[PDB]
């Protein structure tokens, strides 16, 4: 009622909606039945040659025109300012201060509040106990669903599970769950994560043993945790394990911790974790690592998958020193095989003739050139084995191809 | 008066208390935080007004290699006015002053006025051997000081 | 760097640049939560990584306080 009465002196009549945007308006124009009209979005129907307005029903005749209006038009953003701001900026501070402490204020409160978040199509609002007018096509807002999950996710299961439910009968919006099922999981990884992992070294090391001791004693919400928790394990693991050498000692807990771990993947029956434990890796350290580390036969192998293993290494001709050079484009790609053709055919038109096709400045062509040979040439003499080393009648090649190409004019 | 907080204890649960999380129709996650709202937060947890300034934290021992007069003149000088020894008290003085014992016992007695001069401060215009006599109670000078 | 052929010549490089269902009929399916998007790698929203979005947004002045927080 306090916004319900403010509008008075911001606006001679009081600013209402209006039909052609059912909601505010810009370049407001005040027609003579004192209707706030958009001329932006009055055009859109104007086009049409029929100046009719719906809310009224006024037939108005075609000698008047409506136009822009400046103070008109600033009065009416100065409250489309206010109201948005007021609103917002309350019920963000007075949910700050509803829901302070561990205790859930009230089933009622909670209620009251999911019923509010849709106007009273049902989502449109921000989140607001007035009648605001219609934004975009209706977006899912967690702005108050974390603080409504820093509670015990015991306690607060059913309030998850009437929030989801009110969400599905939301609209006409496609029930395709996993967009949202992803949201609710992270989200709740977030709340335990924030309330349980920060407690201390020794209380989290306790925790750590809680939880490792229930592990051997072992669509829905319940597996949503489920598979938050269990995620939230296998990357603790993860980057548990994830150190370089130096740390031989404190195994009596490493080795109970990781053993627990693999056992719990060897249990699952699922490759989903550890695809995402080696996605994880990946994101730690960089694919090269995961693919220099877990390398076919390596004792380490328990952690990464299996069959993955066997068919990497039927295929462990290609070890994964992947060229990260594609920035640039598909043409230093083109040059760059044509390059190692050439060389390992042993002649030099494979490279003139991509040396032909370049249309760039010869600056950054010779830089091609000679990131292509380091690609090529270091690369393969980088492995340990001589045998795969270029042959010195390849370097040969290469060097009567130098003293062929004048494109390096700088000595 | 100290800000303080710890990277875990406080910072993230905070920080991830307000990590918003928000999904439209046909596109992936918004991840925005509400920038202005933390900095509301950490200025009333931690921010909140508590200032300070510098005026010791000096190892004010008991000595550290004391006795010099310069210091103490510059003392005397800028806690009162001095003037200086008249002709008539110096040429009187030169001539009752016929030992170096009485000028010993006479600067043994000075030296006593000027520090407790300095220490404390008097006024300029009172009497020596009134100050020497009921004011630091030196009650076994000799007739001739 | 999922275009090139070398990335497509590893399992391990497509678990990160491609889906293992379209690739291992192992892996399990039939359920929303088994799924690409469902089942990606994210990043933890650290400190510094907020400092990053400071930097990107340059609300610098806009967050003062938090400006002189994230400094030092």
């Amino acid at each position: 009622e306090c916004k319900e009465t403010a509008s008075k002196t911001l606006s001679r009549f009081g600013i209402q909606p209006c039909s052609i945007c059912l909601g505010d308006a810009k370049d407001p124009v005040c027609l003579p039945c004192d209707h706030v009209h958009c001329l932006r979005c009055l055009r859109a129907w104007f086009a049409s040659e029929q100046m009719i307005c719906p809310y009224c029903l006024t037939a108005l005749p075609d000698e008047f025109s409506p136009a822009v209006s400046q103070a008109h038009r600033e009065a009416i953003e100065k409250h489309a300012r206010f109201r948005q701001m007021c609103n917002s900026f309350f019920v963000d501070l007075v949910s700050t201060i509803c829901f302070k402490d561990n205790a859930p204020p009230e089933k009622e409160v909670i209620e009251s509040l999911l019923s509010l978040l849709f106007v009273q199509c049902e989502h449109t609002k921000s989140l607001s106990p007035f009648n605001d007018v219609v934004d975009k096509t209706p977006v899912i807002r967690s702005v108050i669903l974390k603080l409504l999950l820093k509670y015990s996710f015991h306690d607060v299961k059913d309030y998850i599970q009437e929030y989801l439910t009110l969400l599905k009968k939301k609209a006409f919006i496609t029930e395709d769950k996993t967009e949202l099922y992803m949201l609710f999981i992270n989200c709740l990884e977030d709340s335990i994560l924030e309330k349980t992992s920060a407690y201390s070294r020794n209380d989290e090391l306790n925790h750590l043993e809680e939880e490792g001791r229930f592990l051997k004693a072992y669509a829905s919400v319940e597996y949503l945790q489920e598979v938050a928790r269990i995620r939230l394990c296998l990357d603790r693991a993860a980057d548990f394990l994830s150190e370089p050498e130096g740390g031989p000692e404190m195994a009596k807990e490493k080795q109970c911790y990781l053993q627990q771990v693999k056992q719990f993947c060897i249990r699952v029956e699922n490759d989903w974790h550890r695809v995402y434990l080696v996605r994880k890796l990946s994101s730690q350290r960089g694919m090269e690592f995961v693919q220099g580390l877990s390398k076919p036969g390596r004792p380490h192998q328990w952690v990464f998958p299996k069959d993955v293993v066997k068919q990497q290494g039927l295929r462990q001709d290609h070890p994964g020193q992947m060229d990260r050079y594609l920035v640039y484009g598909d043409e230093y790609k083109a040059l760059r095989d044509a390059v190692a053709k050439a060389v390992l055919e042993c002649k030099p038109l494979g490279i003139k003739t991509a040396l032909k096709a370049c249309k760039t400045p010869q600056s950054q062509q010779s830089a091609y050139f000679l990131l292509t040979l380091f690609r090529e040439v270091a690369i393969l003499y980088r492995s340990h084995n001589a045998s795969l080393h270029p042959t010195p009648e390849q370097c040969e090649a290469v060097s009567k191809f130098i003293g062929e190409c004048k494109i390096l004019s700088p000595p | 008066h100290v800000i303080s907080y710890e990277v875990e204890r406080d910072l993230t649960p905070l920080i991830l208390s307000n990590c918003q999380y928000q999904v439209e129709e046909g596109r992936e996650t918004v991840q925005e935080f509400d920038l202005e709202k933390i900095q509301r937060q950490i200025v009333s947890r931690f921010l909140q007004g508590k200032p300070r300034l510098s005026l010791k934290g000096i190892p004010t021992l008991v000595y550290r290699h004391d006795w010099n007069y310069e210091h103490l003149f510059m003392d005397i000088k800028n806690k009162m006015a001095q003037d200086s020894l008249p002709s008539s008290v110096i040429s009187a003085i030169s001539g009752q002053l016929q030992s170096y014992s009485d000028a010993c016992e006479v600067l043994s007695v000075v030296e006593v006025t000027l520090g407790f001069l300095s220490t404390a401060g008097g006024d300029p215009n009172m009497q020596l051997n009134v100050y020497t006599q009921d004011i630091l109670q030196m009650g076994d000078q000799t007739i001739h000081v | 760097i999922s275009q090139d052929k070398r990335i497509s010549s590893n399992p391990v490089a497509k678990i990160i640049y491609g889906d293992p269902v379209t690739f291992l009929p192992h892996l399990p399916r039939k359920s929303v939560v088994h799924c690409s998007k469902i089942w990606s790698c994210r990043k933890r929203i650290t400190v510094e990584y907020l400092q990053h979005i400071v930097e990107q947004k340059n609300g610098k002045e806009r967050v003062p306080i938090l400006w002189h927080f994230l400094q030092k």
